[PDB]
């Protein structure tokens, strides 16, 4: 019965473990994720910005970059955005086997 | 005699010994755990502020391609960036 | 900021390629900095658990 208190005290104690490693990995791609976002979020308002401004009145030598260019920022942001999903997505997924494993 | 004598006190001698080793141990556990924390901690902390300049850097590439290298906007984002940079070099 | 006081006409084409040269490196210089130092905080969490 010292036996019982030592097997049990073994997995419990790597899973625990495992666990931790686990919750860790998950905040960095968390971190990551947002961040990414935090960013393209952050230089995209301020082309918005300038969109919404420099076309008060059209402006018809620029309006061709304007074009170009809110078609990049966001095109951008869309794929950015999207694979900060997809990352975080794969994070929720990883606690799964461990989630089994505990129970 | 003999038992009460050098023996039981022996192994109340090791059970400590042990037990003074664990502590030690478990304190230089303590540690690593705060001094990896720390360093993770830096990282991102500065991953975040690299961050801020990645941020104003993209900008003003997007303003150069207005073409208009008079624009207020592509000359401010321009004195910006020595700014930001500036703040990143005191703190940072 | 200088020598487009006012504007440079010669110059012009060339501030212009060297601003998008300097930004877009620095763009890419500073984008793998970041993925580089969250690899290494990525790095120390397998150790993290092993410790607990
Ligand atoms: C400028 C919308 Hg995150
Ligand atoms: C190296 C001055 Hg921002």
């Amino acid at each position: 019965l010292s036996r019982f208190k030592q097997e049990y005290s073994q997995a419990a104690s790597v899973l625990v473990g495992d666990i931790k490693t686990l919750l860790m990995d998950s905040q960095d791609k968390y971190f990551e994720a947002t961040q990414t976002v935090y960013e393209w979020c952050g230089v995209a308002t301020q082309l918005l910005a300038a969109y919404i401004l420099l076309f008060d009145e059209y402006n018809e030598k620029k309006a061709s970059a304007q074009k170009d260019i809110l078609i990049k920022v966001l095109d951008d942001g869309i794929t950015k955005l999207n694979e900060a999903q997809k990352s975080l997505l794969v994070s929720s997924q990883s606690f799964n086997n461990a989630s089994g494993k505990l129970l | 005699g003999v038992v009460e004598g050098k023996l039981i006190p022996e192994l109340k001698n090791k059970l400590k010994s042990v037990q003074n080793f664990f502590t030690t141990l478990s304190n230089t556990v303590k540690q690593a755990n705060k001094d990896i924390d720390a360093a993770k901690l830096k990282l991102t902390t500065e991953i975040a502020a690299i961050g801020e300049i990645k941020t104003e850097t993209e900008t003003t590439r997007f303003y150069v391609d207005y073409d208009d290298l008079m624009l207020s906007l592509l000359k401010e984002a321009a004195k910006k960036m020595i700014n930001t940079c500036n703040e990143y070099q005191k703190r940072h």
